[PDB]
């Protein structure tokens, strides 16, 4: 509980319903995610240009 | 348990808590004098010159701080006025006797010295005393007048009191025959004449409840006989609080035209019973009030117990709690009814009542915060003017009389002593705080001022005083600053036994010790 | 410095030298509004060039040093 | 009372519509960047938010200066459009703007006329940028459709947003000046389908019809019925109450059985095969209505008979009781049909006209939602759009263009004012700014010379931040309605000027 | 408690009117400005009045709690004249303070402003002593109102206003009596309207409508049912509701108020009186009823209203059902359900013309505020234009008065040997903060701004021309048009320097703590 913390069970719980496996997969590519937008503000790109990034990737 | 202390330590704690209260009265009482504000308690706020009135308010905890309550009242009981004068003298020995004490020299002969000369000056006081009575005219309007402009001025009203002292004369004389103050009852309005008081015998009436037309509605009555009611007229008039309801089916229609009957029958009541003028002490309904109107008799409501009762004492009459009136005595009348409006508010003047010793003053003032002194500045003129007449010796006002007096023991300072001219030249010099209060509080030189009495009354000069609305040196006497020798007389019993009393107690026990 | 209204009077003055104004500028000795005809408060092109001219560099200058080292 | 002073209140004034001001911003401009609404106030959830009022409104405003503009930018939005990403930002535009000024005390009297002037200025500046695309009826089609572009833009729908492109236009062309839902009435309902929504025919409602009755019926007069049933209907002897004892418990619940069948007398006096109410039953009075062979409509689409009855020629009223008082009218047919996994009964046989019906079908009524509210502004400001056909081209540049007509007003018309009506056309240049960012294109570069760009006369060119580029608000079709556009400048303006003339706040 | 005097109270004196006076000399006048100020009810309450900021605050002191009142007296008395008698209030408070630490005495300063305050009204009166009436007026008045009504900045186009108050004010309070009469005056309007609609109906106006459409929608003149008669509920002071609970019980419930009513709305329209006003109005089955004996006549009316109909219309009183007949009957010129143009202000006007006792003003508005703006604004109107009626005296406003009655006095002063010169100076060096603190909400010098008037004052030697109490460029009061009622001129000075006195005399303080409310 906590902001970004409500995601996670919801996007466990997709994978799921989206597949039947992978349940901790969603999330185990998550925290990967979770990373690499930090370099990048680090390097101070923007979010919403990290956005579609996103879906670029 | 139980309390008790003793000791210099708890007599000058006595001494100290003793000229504590004095601090309210040791201001006010002066044309340039203070007023004081007392807001105590719930956030309830009290504008008041008078000490006995606001020290009562006030917290004493100390018996000499409970002492001097009754000592200001002791004043406000003779003259009702003079309070804080007698309050602040005898605070005064104790600033006096503040060395014997810290010396800790007290024969309680000291305080049984006290007496003598506060005797010696009484004495003096109605020594000089010089009557105003036979010494202006026979009527007597003129020492009303002379000691009605130079008591109007003493607070506030040095203009109106060339226009008012006149009014404050006659309303003297009228209301005279009967001690009541409320007959004097001054009427504050404005968008008329401000500044400008008439002196009306009939009393005008603030509250009159008249509606369903005015003009269809009597406003005016050359024999109103008058209903002098304590009774409320409701809206609607229900049977029952209980066994009865409203709509459950008969009732809906059924109770109306019966609720209308204790109305038709109670509202008339008081006009079978007689009325023309109906004054009730509480509201008349509005439905009721188109009775009234439509009963053409002049209905009023909410009116003042008060105004019914200088009507009362003015028709001989009397205030009904009944809508039964059973005789004029009880009920009331007058030769005049009439409604008019002097400032914009709807009065109802009863003229050449039955009595009428009372005297209504039809007032403005020069604007909102500023219009109420004028009437106090009025009773307080028409209080010692009738005081002036309630004491045929009227010495000089503005404190002019204890100067000598203190000379006066300033000899005995000189000749009495083994010893107590100490006594002799403390106690004296507290007379001179009083009208030094004044210089002070109005913030000329009372040193000065008194002393340049002095050298007069190094000359022999008593009644050489203060107008204290310059705080100038005059004859208090001659300028007609005044107040009868009596309350000069009144002042020092009190104030000086005080500190004798609280001298002789240097211990006070607490029962309770709660 | 005269202690008068510089929002006004500039942008007066500026209203003025908006649609431009090469005649009056701003007379902290009358404080109003004045003349430059050469009402003698106008000043040669020699200083209020050359003024304009050294501090222009600094500034930039001042912005070339990001890198400072201090030995003391 | 509490008397907030001429320190705090202002500032607070400052802040708190700035930092309400802050939020919808970012999800504004072209590709801005979306608000996340964070609910943990009320449940503990996250929600995804462009939308104004959805950020604005489901927080509630607290600070007295937060709520005028979240209240004025609120009714912007219901009247001209979304306003309440506007009006709330534009205003605490001014308020970061009046600070400098107030910093240096510029006067309060001289900030409101400056920025009332200012105002004119960028209003008269967008007007000068506003130009009629409405000169032809197919051009003010597009150009309908362009402003609705504008207004249609930047949304989670997908195949809504794009039915809606020529559904407002569709609706306010034929209704002439207009846009309602009363040409086009909305249903939004759930299905397999997820954006799309068609013109429906007639109107459909979504129960099924279960028990003896059929489910469907031909030669359908249709009985319009504004009073219906509770299932149990106040008359003089339906106010039986026996209950004392537990056993007067067990029977009355079963007096309902006794009331729910007079009920069916009622209708069966008008004598008709169909009876549409407005107001609904259970299962059990079904078995009963179907048996006597007056067939119970419930809870017919308030829009639904006024869908009709726009077409039919029927009446619309209220009070009914027998047929007389309210106008009869027909569907060639009313069936009952299959819709996804949904089982709908459905009201056909007038096809279109005056009165339209829109069915919203969507996988959540999130998808719903917007499109109702996105039509909403379309519709209004292409009723703008009609007044006036001016569309100014959108995306910044009818902001970078007014600014700059400002700028030059508010150089030599001021003498002083300049404070404010400069700082008026610099918030006029913050929302391109707060939308730089968010395409990660440079503001300043852009901004000064892309307005002098075109203001010095590219208008059809100007900031797509899509791509982040100067681009064309032409073929990009950014652009809106000259009333939308002026209006949204009329409020903040005061929403930022109010505060302002408020220098203190008593707390009674 | 504590007996607080001295410097003590002094301060809590003249600490109170300056928070109290500032918020108000901010909002001071047109460019005064707006402040929303909010309850702890949070409640928006945007207030550029004084007075309403006055009544907005209750500020802990006994003065500050006065003060509120104060106005309130100008503000009953003169509308126009509530921001200034107060803010100037405090800053005597400044001025005496200063002469305290003078060492002058609290009661010399005191009496001074007062001593003074002679000119302060006096030479006010030099200005504009005219009188006019009402068809002459009405120009000053509108002129005035120019003003008056600009005060709330809404005067655009509502001349209107000012003319329906010229005509108002006359009528109720005389320019013969001389007193202050509002009362006859019905306050009436709503929410929904337009500040540039706005009416004066000189009869009354019920909110009540005719029962039905199917009965006519005009009474004719007069005949007019005045009653307390119940055809709904009666509610009377006190009785509990009991209701049906049978099926029994239910049906003859319908058959006796059906029965009555006919009959009473029969013996009403047997009584000859073809409206009939009820203290207690019809249900909607008594309306029925009502269309059955075929009687126009109005539902639920307030209590006192009915003899509102009785005293604004001239018609004698019936009191009641039982005593009906034709001889006493309410009075209507003409009886119409109006709109105004916005069907959210709709009235049923019962019409007074031949014999109008109470005049209605009927003010309009799009929002609570806007009615309230537009009402204020009147209302302030009203009582200058009231005080013109009756003596139609003005000045030339904004402090360009103040300067010239800061010459006299401040003049007068050194002519005295007396200490109250300095008083005196004070005094009239206390008068000018008005156009100081109005050139500071008109935005511009303050300091300079008084002097260039007094420039003029030298010059001009009497106002007429001042600085800019619009920020319109034009700097007058003549031409500007401040222009207001020289009485209440008058009214701020005696009000505020005597409360101010009132409270001076007063350094003497029992109080649990220092400024008590």
């Amino acid at each position: 509980l906590h902001p970004a913390a409500r995601m996670l069970v919801e996007l466990s719980k997709a994978q799921d319903i989206e597949a039947g496996d992978g349940t901790t997969s969603v999330v185990i590519i998550a925290g990967s995610l979770l990373d690499s937008c930090t370099k990048l503000l680090q390097k101070g790109i923007h979010p919403t240009i990290i956005s579609e990034s996103f879906q670029k990737a | 348990g139980t309390d008790s202390s003793q000791g210099i330590p708890q007599l000058v704690s006595n001494i100290s808590a003793c000229q504590v209260i004095a601090e309210a009265v040791r201001t006010t009482l002066g044309p340039r004098g203070m007023d004081k504000l007392i807001v105590d308690g719930r956030g309830k706020a009290t504008i008041s010159n008078d000490g006995a009135t606001i020290l009562k308010l006030l917290d004493v905890v100390h018996p000499a701080a409970k002492t001097l309550v009754d000592i200001a009242k002791s004043q406000d009981a003779e003259v009702g006025d003079g309070t804080t004068s007698v309050t602040l003298l005898a605070a005064e020995f104790l600033k006096q006797v503040k060395p014997y004490v810290e010396e800790g020299l007290h024969p309680q002969i000291i305080i049984r010295a006290f007496r003598t000369a506060t005797q010696l000056a009484v004495n003096k006081i109605k020594e000089i005393a010089v009557t105003v009575k036979k010494a202006d005219k026979v009527e007597q309007r003129k020492l009303l007048e002379k000691c009605a402009m130079t008591a109007l001025s003493s607070k506030l009203i040095s203009q109106q009191k060339a226009f008012f002292a006149k009014m404050v004369v006659d309303a003297v004389m009228m209301l005279d025959d009967l001690l009541q103050l409320k007959m004097i009852g001054i009427k504050k309005v404005q968008g008329g004449a401000l500044e400008d008081s008439q002196l009306v015998a009939g009393v005008a009436f603030k509250k009159t409840f008249s509606y369903a037309g005015f003009e269809m509605q009597p406003k005016k009555y050359h024999n109103p006989k008058i209903a002098l009611l304590n009774v409320e007229l409701e809206l609607k008039a229900e049977k029952d609080n209980a066994e009865i309801r409203v709509h459950t089916v008969e009732d809906y229609q059924a109770i109306v035209d019966a609720e209308w009957n204790i109305l038709y029958d109670k509202l008339e009541k008081i006009h079978h019973s007689g009325a023309k003028v109906v004054l009730s002490k509480l509201p008349i309904g509005d439905v009721a009030t188109q009775y009234f109107a439509d009963r053409d008799m002049f209905c009023a409501g909410r009116v003042p117990e008060e105004d019914l009762k200088r009507t009362m004492m003015a028709c001989g009459g009397s205030i009904q709690t009944s809508v039964n009136a059973l005789s004029a005595d009880v009920l009331g009348r007058c030769q005049v009814f009439e409604e008019t409006q002097i400032g914009g508010e709807r009065y109802n003047f009863f003229t050449g009542c039955p009595k009428a010793k009372t005297c209504t003053f039809i007032l403005r003032g020069g604007a909102e915060q500023f219009m109420e002194e004028t009437e106090r500045s009025l009773h307080d003129a028409i209080m010692i003017v009738r005081r002036a007449i309630k004491n045929d010796s009227v010495v000089a006002g503005g404190g002019a009389i204890e100067m000598e007096l203190s000379k006066y023991l300033r000899d005995y300072s000189r000749t009495i002593p083994g010893k107590q001219q100490l006594l002799i030249g403390a106690y004296a010099k507290a007379l001179e705080i009083i009208p030094r209060q004044l210089c002070d509080n109005a913030g000329f030189d009372a040193t000065n001022i008194l002393n340049k009495l002095r050298a007069r009354h190094a000359q022999g000069g008593t009644w050489y005083g203060v107008d204290i609305n310059n705080e100038d040196i005059a004859d208090n006497f001659e300028a007609f600053v005044w107040e009868p020798a009596m309350v000069r007389i009144n002042a020092l019993t009190a104030a000086s036994e005080a500190a004798c009393l609280i001298v002789s107690v240097d211990e006070t026990i607490k029962n309770p010790r709660s | 410095n005269a202690g008068y209204d510089s929002a006004d009077l500039v942008a007066q003055l500026r209203a003025a030298h908006s649609e431009g104004n090469t005649t009056a500028g701003l007379d902290m000795r009358e404080g109003t509004i004045g003349d430059m005809a050469i009402l003698g408060i106008t000043e040669s092109f020699q200083v209020k060039r050359q003024v304009l001219l050294s501090a222009a560099e600094a500034a930039e200058v001042i912005l070339r040093v990001d890198n400072i080292i201090k030995a003391a | 009372a509490d008397e907030e002073r001429a320190e705090t209140a202002r500032l607070t004034s400052f802040i708190g519509a700035i930092a309400i001001g802050d939020l919808v911003k970012s999800t504004l401009g072209p590709k801005g960047m979306d608000k996340i609404l964070l609910s943990s106030g009320r449940d503990a959830s996250l929600m995804v938010t462009n939308d104004g009022a959805t950020i604005l409104k489901n927080i509630g405003v607290d600070n007295p200066a937060a709520k005028v503009l979240v209240d004025m930018s609120r009714v912007q939005d219901d009247e001209v459009g979304d306003g309440t990403t506007s009006v709330t930002v534009l205003a605490a535009e001014l308020l970061r703007e009046a600070e400098s000024l107030i910093a240096k005390k510029i006067h309060p009297q001289t900030i409101i006329a400056g920025w009332r002037e200012a105002t004119k200025a960028a209003r008269e500046a967008l007007l000068s940028s506003a130009v009629d695309h409405g000169s032809d009826e197919v051009k003010f089609r597009q150009d309908l459709m362009n402003i609705a572009g504008t207004t249609l833009s930047s949304k989670l729908l997908t195949h809504h947003k794009d039915h809606f492109t020529k559904l407002a236009v569709e609706a306010v062309l034929r209704l002439k000046g207009s846009g309602n839902l009363e040409a086009i009435h909305i249903i939004k309902k759930l299905g397999g389908s997820l954006a799309d929504s068609y013109l429906d025919e007639g109107f459909l409602l979504d129960k099924k019809i279960g028990v003896n009755q059929p489910k469907r019926i031909e030669n359908a007069k249709i009985l319009i019925a504004n009073t219906g049933m509770d299932t149990d209907k106040i008359k003089i002897f339906g106010s039986r109450v026996r209950v004392d004892s537990t056993a007067k418990v067990a029977e009355i619940e079963h007096a309902e059985k006794e009331k729910m069948k007079e009920k069916v007398e009622r209708i069966l006096k008008h004598g008709i095969n169909c009876f549409i109410n407005r107001q609904l039953i259970y299962n059990y009075p079904e078995q009963l209505f179907g048996a006597a062979g007056v067939m119970a409509i419930e809870h017919a689409d308030f829009a639904g008979v006024e869908r009709l009855a726009l077409v039919t020629g029927g009446e619309i009223a209220s009070t009914f009781d027998h047929p007389e008082l309210v106008k009869l009218g027909s569907c060639k047919l009313i069936e009952e049909v299959m819709i996804g996994e949904d089982k709908l009964i459905h009201f056909s046989g007038v096809a279109l006209g005056e009165a339209c019906t829109i069915v919203l079908r969507g996988a959540t009524q999130q998808i719903l939602d917007e499109a109702e509210r996105s039509l909403h502004d379309a519709l209004c400001v292409l009723a703008q759009t009609v007044k006036d056909s001016r569309t100014v081209y959108g995306g910044g540049c009818s902001e970078m263009l007014m600014a700059h007509a400002v700028t030059q007003l508010a150089n030599r018309t001021p003498g002083k004012e300049a404070v404010a009506m400069e700082s008026y056309a610099k918030a006029l240049r913050m929302l391109p700014t707060i939308i730089a960012d968010n395409a990660g294109y440079d503001s300043a570069d852009l901004v000064a010379q892309l307005r002098a760009a075109h203001s010095e006369g590219n208008t059809t060119a100007g900031l797509d931040m899509r791509e982040g580029t100067i681009g064309d608000m032409a073929i990009l079709g950014i652009t809106e309605s000259f009333q939308v556009k002026r209006q949204v400048l009329l409020s903040a303006a005061e929403a930022a000027e109010v505060i302002l003339r408020v220098d203190n706040i008593i707390k009674a | 408690k504590s007996r607080l005097m001295g410097l003590e109270a002094l301060k809590s004196h003249i600490m109170a009117a300056k928070a109290v006076a500032n918020t108000m000399r901010t909002s001071l006048g047109p460019n005064g400005l707006d402040k929303m100020m909010v309850d702890k009810d949070g409640d928006v309450t945007v207030t550029n009045d004084g007075a309403t900021i006055l009544s907005m605050m209750d500020v802990d002191h006994q003065i500050a709690k006065l003060m509120v009142e104060l106005s309130k007296s100008q503000d009953d008395e003169i509308g126009d004249g509530t921001t200034g008698v107060v803010v100037l209030a405090g800053a005597l408070l400044e001025e005496a303070e200063q002469l305290l630490d003078r060492g002058i005495h609290p009661i010399r300063i005191a009496d001074g402003y007062e001593q003074a305050a002679r000119v302060a009204i006096e030479h006010l009166d030099k200005i504009s002593d005219s009188v006019l009436v009402d068809i002459k007026d009405t120009e000053p008045l509108i002129q005035t109102a120019k003003t008056t009504l600009g005060s709330k900045v809404v005067n655009s186009c509502h001349r209107q206003m000012a003319e329906i108050a010229v005509n108002a004010v006359l009528t109720v309070a005389d320019m013969e009596r001389r007193d202050v009469d509002f009362e006859l005056i019905k306050v009436e309007g709503k929410v929904g309207g337009r500040l540039e609609d706005t009416k004066l109906i000189k009869g009354v106006i019920v909110d009540k409508d005719f029962s039905h459409p199917q009965m006519p929608k005009k009474v004719e003149d007069a005949k007019i049912a005045i009653l307390t008669c119940p055809f709904e509920p009666p509610k009377p002071k006190t009785k509990h509701k009991l209701d049906v609970t049978s099926v029994e019980d239910y049906k003859a419930l319908q058959k006796y108020e059906k029965e009555k009513f006919e009959e009473m709305i029969q013996q009403i329209k047997e009584t000859g009186a073809n409206l009939a006003i009820c203290q207690w109005g019809f249900d909607d089955e008594a309306n029925h009823l009502l269309l059955q004996n075929n009687l126009p006549a109005v539902r639920w009316v307030g209590g006192p209203e009915i003899e509102l109909i009785a005293i604004a219309t001239g018609g004698r009183i019936v009191p009641r059902f039982s005593e009906l007949t034709a001889e006493k009957l309410g009075f209507a010129g003409l009886v119409q359900e109006i709109s105004f143009g916005t069907t959210k202000d709709k009235m049923l006007v019962i019409e007074q013309c031949k014999n109008s006792r109470a005049v209605t003003i009927f003010i309009r508005g799009g929002n609570k505020m806007i009615i309230e703006e537009a009402k204020r604004s009147l209302h302030d109107a009203l009582c200058v234009i009231r005080n013109l009626i009756r003596d139609n005296r003005v000045v030339y406003g904004g402090g360009a008065a103040e300067i010239s009655c800061a010459l006299a006095v401040s003049q007068e002063a050194d002519k005295c040997p007396t200490l109250e010169q300095y008083a005196m100076r004070a005094f009239a060096d206390a008068l000018e903060v008005i156009p100081m603190a109005l050139s500071e909400n008109s935005g511009m010098n303050p300091i300079q701004t008084m002097t260039e008037v007094r420039a003029r004052q030298v010059k001009e030697m009497n106002p007429a021309l001042g600085i800019d109490c619009l920020h319109k460029g034009t700097n007058d009061m003549k031409q500007q048009h401040v222009i207001e009622t020289l009485i209440g001129k008058k009214q701020q000075i005696s009000l505020a320097t005597q409360m101010v006195r009132m409270i001076l005399k007063i350094d003497d303080i029992r109080k649990p703590g220092e400024s008590e409310e």
